[PDB]
RNA sequence: GAGACCACCCGGCGCGGCGCUCCUGUACGGCGCAGAGCCCUGCGAUCGCCUGAGGGACGCGCCUGCAGAGCGCGG
RNA sequence: GAAUGGACCAACGAGGAUCCCACUGUCCCGAGCCGCGCCUCCGCGAGCCUCCAGCCUCGGGAACGGGCGAGGGCCGGCCAGC
RNA sequence: GACCGCAGCAGGACUCCGGGGUCAGCAGCCUCUAGCGCGGGAGCGAACGCGGCUCAGGGAAGUCGGCAAGCCGGCUCCGUA
RNA sequence: GCAGAGGCCCCGGGGGCGAAGGCGGCGCGCAGGCCCCGCCGGACCGGCCUCUGGUGCAGAUCUCGGCAGCAGUAGCCGCUACUCCGCGCCCCGGAGGACUGAGGGGGAGACGGGUUCCGCGGCGCCUGCAUCUGGCCGCGGGUGACUCGGGCCUAAGCGGCGG
RNA sequence: GAGGCCCGCCGCGGUGCUGACGCGCAGAUCGCUCGUCGGAGCCGGGCAUGGGGGCGAAAGACUCAUCGAACCGCCUGGUAG
RNA sequence: GGACGCCCUGCGGCCGCUCAAAAGACCUGAACCCGGCCGGCCGCCGGCCCGCCGGCCCCGUCUCGAAACACGGACCGAGGAG
């Protein structure tokens, strides 16, 4: 059982990726901001963060993240534009958008993102080298992105 | 310059492969094997290390001849022995 | 194979123990040919490789053809 | 090192030919499940004869 | 399209350093297909592969100041940064005399 | 005019021109019977004139040119 | 206090003192200006520590409390400094 | 540029060949040949740091102490207790 | 209460008509603890009597394994440096602008490493950002001597000798 | 043209800054500033000296990140009011 | 040891398939820790409909005496001593 969301006859399109090589913290925020958006609006919004026109609000992991003007509306002064995460979240959304529309024969407007669970995953552990004969670590933080488009909220 | 610089002036081969024991234990300057004991006829066995003795001894190799002759003693090597003792 | 055509040389892996003269007699007796000089390198992987330049009268291309090289 | 010894060269040579991966057909024949040699060395980290 | 292997071969053929070697950018394909000293040599005849000159520094300013120095133009006590004995050893003049 | 980020204050901005004013100190080049002298009409560090010149500007005044006020997001 | 060496200083000395001429932000008394870090972004990403919890005043207490008695303050969430 | 220090460790590794100009110089400073663009980039131009400059008038009054910085300097010629 | 041993479990104890184990919820017991239910799980497990012990853990700067907050934080500040265009990656080609500056970030050897060299293909790792790059990975190859060096001879030294 | 002469490059040392760094570039590095630089000089290879022993222009220094007695195994799961 | 079809520039995703089961790189899969969705405003003990009143210092340990500005203790699992 890999998929957290239980549809129980909700006519949804679900696409996921496992151990995507991005930061868990940055991807989590991109998915949370996307939640509730129209599928088309989400595509435009994610293109805008890549173009720096719109910011991704950092509602959870915000310490050390800079306040910007673009995040004034979202209710959090803090925000960041995560480019690598945006590519992955758009790609995962694209597979869900196609899968719901092919499987449930639903027009793109009806589909809206409804669920966003992202779980931290096991990562590589490259060693770092420090002073006084110390060997440290540069462990990665991959995540399992699961994004589900759906009929209505 | 006690550590790194001192380790950087190392480019020599104190130890070399042993003739008898094939290990990097043969001192090139002293001409003796740290583990093998070569050029001594007797081999270096010290009961201070149980583990060192276990790392190289009988049973740590093919034991070719001994195995073949031990097997024969549970077969016809003993009959050959009896024939020799009596006449030939 | 280009060497067989312009240097008259067939390159053969031979036993490491074999000396230059021994490979001269062996190549001559096994391939029924006349040899001029054998240069030998021990491959980094411990194999003696021989470069036998055949005597001018014989052509290596024919000798190679008999072997199949 | 360019001035090496045949006896030293011979022992170093075996190491070069021995540092090889498990033949894929061997993995299939014995059903290995552990396809990594673990006795494979690398010139950057491993010090042979040390 | 790494043309590095072609560049290294071209340097030995031309008998010059890789920096001097220049390639006609138009013939990218025929250089990519090149893979041998001989193939590069055919390209050298077509003039697609060429070397530049050593572009050594000019000596014109130097050979003008040297000529003016023969007229005693740039020799003065401010110009001298070394002792007379260094500039003219006294042993040298006595041995000559 | 305000600033680490933000916020603040202001907005069809700005770009680059033109005048004004200012900074430095008389632009390249051309001209001379300048020029110590040397030597052939050649050479020459320099000096005077065209020149308080030219070059520069983030301050002002103006448009003379391009432009410039999101059915972008939210209520 | 006299080869447990005494006295003695030419010449030396990254040796230890004192003063003068010179010189200077050492200072009066600080000011402006470069580069690079910092800060913000993109991509990477540890260490160390960690009973819990992290506002004060006084009192009592292993006599110097974050917690205990009595007051007096305090949405919560962060940044740059310190 | 691969050795040795746990590293793709401003760490340490012995030789050989050594151009031009300014110079007393194999010094410093630029260059020919030859190599080459190094554990990444963008912005902003806060404090504070880290290196670097300058500072009116005074000048060590600063400090445990002139620490640090500044002065001086090349060459020629006088003049040297 | 644990884990084994000897017995018993009135037609011969409980089990694929679901064992042990795990997760939540009752019930009983002063409590140590027990029991049952639902769900997962997938083959073993007990109650009483007698016997045995390597028999119950909040600590020991405990051992080992996992992993949190700090924290998207500290940091990636040596070697003057890149730019445009090509299809363009930090690779490559042209064009610029630099740099190491002949006690070289040059070209070579002794040593030490031991194939790293080369060509072709690729990126799964590694290249502490990236990569289409590479010293990385797969495959296939590569070190030719009468004159150079070893060998040779002796040096400091070291062994060997009737004993 | 003499000198265990002087200045000074590389080298060889390491004085200050009490500088940088101090979870370091680094279990000793880096920057200037230095001491020396024909000598009692420096450097590479071979060799010799071995643990209460060596070696020491002496500092109980040095003997492989250990030294007022190395390191590895063992006695040893030494003993502790 | 993964039929097919759907798409995807492609990756990969999606369905499903095989099998009793995905058991899918592996039996069971606890604690710590974390992400979604939902539900509250919250340490313990007592009374009550349940967020209000009342009471509560951090254990272990030496110690005459510890909440101590004494010491050990981030967290959890397994092992751990008459």
């Amino acid at each position: 059982v890999k998929y957290a969301f239980k549809s129980d006859n909700l006519l949804v399109g679900k696409s996921r990726r496992d151990g995507v090589k991005a930061s868990f913290k940055n991807t989590y925020s991109t998915c949370r901001a996307i939640k509730g958006m129209g599928v088309k609006r989400a595509f435009a919004y994610l293109d805008n963060v890549l173009n720096h026109k719109e910011i991704v609000p950092f509602f959870k992991f915000y310490k050390g993240v800079g306040r910007h003007s673009q995040a004034r509306g979202s209710g959090t002064d803090k925000g960041r534009w995560p480019e690598k995460s945006v590519v992955v979240v758009k790609d995962i959304l694209k597979q869900a958008v196609s899968n719901a529309k092919h499987a449930h024969k639903k027009e793109e407007d009806e589909l809206y993102v409804i669920s966003y669970c992202v779980n931290r995953a096991r990562g590589r552990r490259r060693r770092t080298f420090r002073a006084h004969g110390r060997i440290s670590k540069y462990e990665s933080q991959p995540c399992h992105v699961e994004l589900i488009v759906g009929p209505k909220p | 310059s006690k550590g790194t610089a001192s380790f950087g002036k190392r480019h020599t081969r104190i130890h070399g492969s042993c003739r008898r024991c094939g290990k990097h234990s043969f001192h090139l300057q002293k001409h003796e094997c740290a583990s093998c004991g070569y050029p001594s006829a007797k081999m270096r066995r010290y009961n201070w290390s149980y583990k060192s003795l276990r790392r190289r001894t009988q049973g740590t190799g093919s034991m070719s001849h001994m195995r073949k002759v031990y097997r024969a003693y549970n077969s016809g090597t003993l009959k050959a022995n009896a024939r020799k003792y009596l006449a030939k | 194979t280009t060497q067989i055509e312009k240097n008259n040389t067939i390159v053969f892996i031979v036993d490491r123990r074999a000396s230059k003269p021994e490979i001269r007699k062996a190549f001559e007796t096994v391939f029924e040919t006349k040899v001029a000089r054998v240069n030998t390198l021990i491959t980094p992987l411990g194999l003696k490789k021989a470069f036998i330049r055949l005597a001018p009268d014989v052509q290596a291309m024919d000798v190679a053809s008999k072997m199949g090289l | 090192t360019a001035n090496k010894t045949l006896s030293r060269k011979l022992r170093l040579a075996k190491k070069t030919k021995t540092n090889k991966n498990i033949p894929r057909w061997v993995i299939a024949k014995d059903h290995l499940k552990k396809t990594w040699n673990y006795k494979r060395h690398h010139w950057r980290r491993s010090h042979l004869k040390l | 399209a790494n043309l590095r292997l072609q560049k290294r071969l071209a340097a030995d053929v031309l008998k010059c350093g890789k920096r001097r070697v220049r390639f006609n950018p138009a013939h990218e394909k025929y250089i990519e297909q090149a893979s041998s000293r001989e193939a590069i040599r055919s390209l050298i005849e077509s003039k697609i592969i060429a070397k530049l000159d050593i572009k050594g520094s000019s000596r014109g300013r130097i050979r003008a100041r040297h000529a003016a120095k023969r007229l005693g133009r740039h020799s003065g006590h401010g110009k001298r940064r070394g002792t007379r004995e260094a500039r003219m050893p006294s042993k040298t003049l006595w041995i000559q005399r």
